[PDB]
RNA sequence: CGGAGGAGUACGAAGGUGCGCUCAGCGUGGUCGGAAAUCACGCGUAGAGUAUAAAGGCAAAAGCGCGCUUAACUGCGAGAC
RNA sequence: GCUGGCGACCAUAGCAAGAGUGAACCACCUGAUCCCUUCCCGAACUCAGAAGUGAAACCUCUUAGCGCUGAUGGUAGUGUGGGAUUACCCAUGUGAGAGUAAGUCAUCGCCAGCU
């Protein structure tokens, strides 16, 4: 069961970190299934915009992989852009800043979120 | 092994323990080789033979034990290289169990040295194997100052009765 | 003849500004050997574990988190 | 002579005996019992005194529970010596008493053996006391 | 019914450090009384009665009868405080049976 | 001229940063190998450690590793003790 | 009414024991071709996937078993005035710690899926 408090574990410094800034958080998640990306306010307590390979456009397809990663960061990136957030923190939530959310940071990126 | 005991081990030790659901079915996990190489520190050399015994037993590289703290009793300091460590898993650890169990157990000379029994307690079974010969390497000429093996096979079995069974079920002679 | 007789300087630690006062950035709030209190909103800590403050406001005293620490904090 | 068989430090404050004695003012151990009635000081050599008396009275067919220990060092000059240059040299030890600390119980005797046994040791003893026995509450 | 213990209202008035110390001075005994569904009461006693009534021992397990005048209550002793030097009752406790 | 202890140093990494990891104890088994070297699995648990005396501290560990490096910078400095 | 994420709070909220959950989600799970990885090991990190299982794990439920919370009354201490000096007493104000009765198997907020 070490897996997920070990992954909690890494994530606290930079979760505290950001906390601390005070800045807006872009917070992701990541299954062998799924992939999920949420802004989250200063507060920590309310979302404004949200994502995931559960919408409707999008969990026709295979869902697990980078290919659909691209299109989760393009939507979180054009819905965010809605409610008007510009400025984020990229939190990794204890992963490895390499692969699927790597592809998703940069289809962000794209999309016009400045991090 | 591999493929041999996924066909008949499985479904032959469901039905020989009475297991209601496969995915508790025992399993052999890992296989670690140790040598505990003491006073090392004086020769520098029976240790990196014993590295290179274990590179041509297990066709994997080994990684040097350093020590846990100063004992005046021991002439071992705090970190110093005092041991060899190596573990094997996947395909690897068949091969070596299946090379071992076949060849190895015949060619020493005393027999029945294993007993069913140093089990700890939960399912993991632990022997000591004398001198590096009986592997598949060269004879007492060629090679350095004998050496000794500690294997453990670490399983997923819960108790001593279903790690035995499992043991028995491969060949393990008691 | 003692061994004994000997003592060092004074170093004035303590508490500098209490719950309620108002305070100017850069205020000291405490002074401590090791870290007795944490710095909460708009509270800075120093190499010497000294907590100090950030911004104008309100000095706030409060005891939180899962680990039970004190911590102060400054209201604007 | 009792005392104790090592001591983080060697030399203690003077400090001042004050209040009552809440807690050791119960009999645990024993049936009967002896308890002080006023404060004061008990030397190792007075506690020695008083279970020889107890136990040569009682002849030793009971069992003696000793509750007071002699715990706090005490201090004197080498005689001669000016004031200052340092504290003296560790001459006995003491136990302080508050009133109603007990000081001896007895187990396994009849009362009228007992009473005369604390009598006895009474004598000793450079306070006043009296003798108490077990209570439901 | 076997033992009965008459006692007198004790008020915020008498209660406190002083107002015991004049009570006992008066050769009284706070005691307070408190038990399921009801409210806590607090009471004087007589020292006389309590000490007839400890020395002997079926008090201790035996229901007593407290009566306030016309008010009557069955209970159990649960604690007793005694002086340290001169043992002495000083303050009892009384559990609803 | 009360009761107890330390200092007159050390380190180009034992500094910076990014990423990563948790101690100590006991119990089982396992060659020499045992009271106590290393290996594996459990139990309860901060009692380990922090260059050095004690105290106040230490999970975003301030404890422990690895890669790259010189912010062990220049001019200052609101405001405080 | 379930599942996941992020917070408020930090034991009345925690541990322990026992029992359930697979539609979806989550979890184990397949192998290691490319990205990446171990002072050795696809054990962890990572990628490419759904043939199996809710066994383990995580959640939810029950229990006062351990733990935690906790009165009222009394006692100790104590500021001011007075009386005494083994450190107490009176007037007045204040008031623990321990123990007793009793309580507790938490409570809220934002978003997204499934009925």
């Amino acid at each position: 069961n070490e897996k997920k408090q070990s992954r909690l574990r890494r994530a606290k410094s930079t979760r505290l970190h950001i906390r601390a800034l005070g800045a807006t958080r872009l917070c992701v998640n990541r299954t062998p299934r799924h992939i999920y990306a949420q802004v989250i306010s200063a507060d920590g307590g309310k979302v404004l915009a949200q994502a995931s390979t559960l919408d409707a456009s999008l969990r026709s397809g295979t869902t697990g992989n980078i290919e659909a990663a691209t299109k989760v960061g393009a939507l979180i990136a054009e819905r965010a852009k809605a409610a008007g957030v510009t400025k984020v923190a990229f939190d990794r939530s204890g992963f490895k800043y390499h692969g699927r959310i790597k592809a998703l940071a940069d289809a962000a990126r794209e999309g016009g979120l400045e991090f | 092994l591999k493929a041999r005991y996924n066909d008949e081990l499985k479904a032959k030790l469901q039905e020989e323990l009475s297991i209601k659901n496969v995915m508790e079915i025992p399993r052999i996990t890992k296989i670690t080789l140790n040598m505990g190489v003491g006073a090392a520190a004086t020769d520098k050399k029976l240790l990196d033979g014993a590295v290179a015994d274990m590179q041509l037993i297990a066709g994997q590289k080994p990684v040097v034990t350093l020590a846990r703290k100063s004992i005046a009793g021991f002439k071992i300091r705090d970190g110093w290289p005092i041991g060899c460590k190596v573990t094997l898993r996947g395909d690897q650890m068949y091969e070596f169990l299946d090379r071992l169990i076949s060849i190895a157990i015949p060619r020493i000379r005393d027999f029945r040295g294993f007993s069913a029994k140093s089990f700890d307690g939960r399912g993991n079974y632990s022997m000591g194997l004398k001198e590096q010969i009986v592997f598949p390497e060269i004879d007492f000429d060629k090679i350095d100052r004998i050496r000794g093996m500690d294997i453990t096979i670490t399983t997923t079995a819960r108790t001593d009765d279903e790690g035995r069974a499992l043991m028995r079920a491969f060949g393990f002679p008691f | 003849s003692t061994k004994n007789g000997r003592d060092s300087n004074p170093k004035m630690l303590g508490v500098k500004v209490y719950g309620g006062q108002t305070v100017t950035a850069g205020n000291i709030i405490v002074r401590q050997r090791g870290t007795e209190f944490h710095a909460g909103a708009n509270v800075g800590m120093g190499r010497d574990h000294t907590l100090f403050a950030t911004a104008d406001g309100v000095v706030k005293f409060e005891v939180k988190g899962q680990f039970g620490r004190r911590y102060v904090k400054v209201e604007t | 002579m009792l005392q104790p068989k090592r001591t983080k430090f060697r030399k203690v404050h003077k400090g001042r005996n004050t209040g009552l004695a809440h807690r050791g003012s119960t009999v645990s151990f024993g049936s009967i019992a002896i308890k002080a009635t006023e404060r004061g000081r008990m030397t190792a050599r007075q506690i020695e005194a008083a279970r020889r008396t107890i136990s040569r009275r009682i002849k030793r067919g009971g069992k003696i529970f000793i509750r007071v220990f002699p715990d706090k060092p005490i201090t004197e000059k080498p005689l001669e010596v000016r004031m200052g240059n340092g504290k003296g040299n560790v001459e006995y030890w003491v136990c302080e008493i508050k009133p109603g600390k007990i000081l001896y119980e007895i187990e396994g005797v009849n009362e009228d053996l007992a009473r005369e046994a604390f009598a006895l040791a009474a004598a000793k003893l450079p306070f006043k006391t009296t003798i108490v026995t077990r209570t439901v509450m | 019914a076997n033992f009965v213990l008459n006692a007198q209202a004790r008020a915020e008035d008498k209660q406190g450090k002083g107002a015991s110390r004049r009570l006992r001075r008066e050769s009284l005994v706070p005691a307070i009384i408190y038990g399921g569904n009801a409210e806590p009461v607090a009471v004087t006693l007589e020292l006389r009665e309590l000490v007839k009534a400890l020395e002997s021992n079926v008090f201790f397990e035996e229901v007593v009868e407290i009566k306030v005048g016309d008010k009557v209550e069955n209970v159990k002793i649960q604690a007793l405080q005694r002086h340290p030097a001169k043992n002495t009752p000083m303050h009892a406790d009384f559990k609803r049976a």
